[PDB]
């Protein structure tokens, strides 16, 4: 048996001042999660790219908790449908840091795409990247994965580009509201408020204001 | 360059000089084809250095310019370095290539409008509202020449001094011009009138356009 007491207010309200209906509850998702013992506590997935965009390098470095061992290894494979374009398998320990040395629990892979296809509004590209930690001798302890879309964001010469072109931002304010449900959202809405959007040549959204 | 008592005159009636060489190549195909030719380095050189050399010590002279419609070659851009380096105290200006060229330190186009744009090729004329942010640009924009005043004209004078008044970058400009180049003819009976290109025989000729 759960119980859960939740406050409508606390110190936390004076940061949650939105223009907006003033509601309470648990109001999105509750589940449960097993992980192993020895598990993956955190992953980040960074794409940079040459010039032109022909060449990219996935960079993924992937955190442990439990206990370190020298058989253990992470394995970073990169999908583009059911094709596999690229992989690295190293051991945990990454580079020296500082005079202490470097994270023992931490490795980062480095992955070679040759012609990444990229990602964006106007052509949503996005390959899979599979997060195995596990034996070097081959025994699976757990996967983690995410979708990956090949982009570089940024600011140069005063022009924010996307992939190497400055955007042009036809983007709206989004709050999650529903006039049945409250604040509480599904994919249905969701889904339908992107079609929309998309249908009437919106290609961006904002999170106003959480 | 002026009439020395020009300057004199300035100095103590309190007007600011754009002080400029003598140096416009219009005619020539391209623009810039003697001004890009290092051999021509030499005669517009003496026209820049003699031009500083003179007026360098009048209050009234605050812009240095490099001459008028000639282009841009490299012959400004070595022109451009031997004032400031002979001179720090005053900027320079020139709007041959485009206005905004790496010989000007100041934007300072011939007849670019208020809020439209004129994209000519190579040598385009932005909005002067519009140009002062264009990526990378930083300098102010003061137009050498603008509000052709040619007959019944400076339509839409009003629009550039709202411009120049609410943004801080456009820092105003030069009307084109202070006086009708007409000239004195006198006819049969001895009554003077005033005559333009074409009125001498001379030929070919511009006409009006030099009112
Ligand atoms: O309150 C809403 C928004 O959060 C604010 O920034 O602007 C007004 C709008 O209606
Ligand atoms: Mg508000
Ligand atoms: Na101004
Ligand atoms: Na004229």
């Amino acid at each position: 048996r759960l119980a859960v007491m939740v406050l409508r207010w606390s110190d936390g309200s004076y940061l949650e001042d939105q223009d907006m209906w003033r509601m309470s509850g648990i109001f999105r998702d509750v589940s449960l999660l097993h992980k192993p013992t020895t598990q993956i506590s955190d992953f980040h997935v960074a794409t940079r790219f040459n010039d032109d965009f022909s060449r990219a390098v996935l960079e993924a470095e992937v955190q442990m908790c439990g206990e370190l061992r020298d058989y253990l290894r992470v394995t970073v494979s990169l999908w583009q449908g059911e094709t596999q374009v690229a992989s690295g398998t190293a051991p945990f320990g990454g580079e020296i840091i500082d005079e202490r040395g470097g994270y023992a629990d931490r490795v980062t892979l480095r992955l070679n795409v040759e012609n990444p296809k990229l990602w964006s509004a106007e052509i949503p590209n996005l390959y899979r990247a599979v997060v195995e930690l596990h034996t070097a001798d081959g025994t699976l302890i757990e996967a983690e994965a995410c979708d990956v879309g090949f982009r570089e964001v940024r600011i140069e010469n005063g022009l924010l580009l996307l992939n190497g072109k400055p955007l042009l931002i036809r983007g709206v304010n989004r709050h999650e509201h529903h006039p049945l449900h409250g604040q509480v959202m599904d994919e249905q809405t969701m889904v339908q408020d992107i079609l929309l959007m998309k249908q009437n040549n919106f290609n961006a959204v904002r999170c106003s204001h959480y | 360059p002026n009439h020395p008592l020009w300057y004199t005159l300035c100095d103590r009636y309190g007007l600011y000089v754009v002080d400029e060489a003598n140096i416009e190549t219009h005619g020539m195909v391209p623009m810039n084809r003697l001004t890009d030719d290092p051999r021509w380095l030499p005669a517009m050189s003496e026209r820049v250095t003699r031009m500083v050399q003179r007026d360098r010590n009048h209050p009234s002279v605050i812009i240095w310019s490099l001459g008028s419609e000639s282009g841009h070659g490299a012959n400004h851009d070595a022109l451009y370095r031997w004032i400031k380096s002979v001179d720090p105290s005053r900027p320079v200006q020139y709007e041959g290539g485009g206005a905004d060229t790496t010989a000007t330190d100041i934007i300072c186009p011939m007849y670019a409008r208020v809020d439209e744009d004129q994209p000519f090729p190579a040598v385009p004329k932005w909005s002067i509202k519009k140009w002062l942010s264009l990526p990378g640009e930083t300098r102010p924009l003061i137009l050498c020449e603008y509000a052709h005043a040619m007959g019944n004209s400076l339509g839409g004078f009003a629009k550039y001094w709202q411009a120049f008044r609410q943004y801080p970058r456009l820092q105003g400009g030069f009307v084109w011009d202070w006086v009708d180049q007409s000239l004195i003819k006198y006819d049969e009976n001895g009554n003077p009138w005033s005559a333009y290109g074409g009125d001498f025989g001379d030929t070919p000729n511009d006409r009006q356009f030099c009112m």
